[PDB]
């Protein structure tokens, strides 16, 4: 990229690296609660929600 | 001893509504046994319950 930029006046290249820390978590324990419902029918098949 | 007609004032009535996804049926029916309706319809369509 430095080679290109020294050789080219009206076009330039650039390069960057960036690190990531994305913390995950809500305000409280109640905000992160969750629920489901599961039925098994007599033919063995399952309905979930 | 003679028989007897039920003579429920509401005659046999149903509305059968396909969802249009994964062969889902919703069956609205005047019945005493929803689970049996589920089974016979599912069986007929060759679908899991």
């Amino acid at each position: 990229v430095e080679k290109f930029n020294a050789e080219n006046y009206w076009k330039k290249k650039g390069l960057a690296m960036v690190p990531l820390k994305f913390p995950v978590g809500l305000g409280s324990r109640a905000a992160g609660q969750a629920a489901a419902l599961v039925h098994i029918y007599l033919d063995g098949s399952v309905l979930v929600t | 001893m003679g028989g007897q007609e039920h003579f429920y004032m509401e005659t046999q009535s149903m509305l059968v509504v396909p969802k249009g996804e994964d062969q889902e049926m919703d069956v609205y029916v005047s019945t005493q046994f929803p689970k049996y309706i589920q089974d016979i319809v599912a069986s007929t369509l060759k679908l899991p319950a």
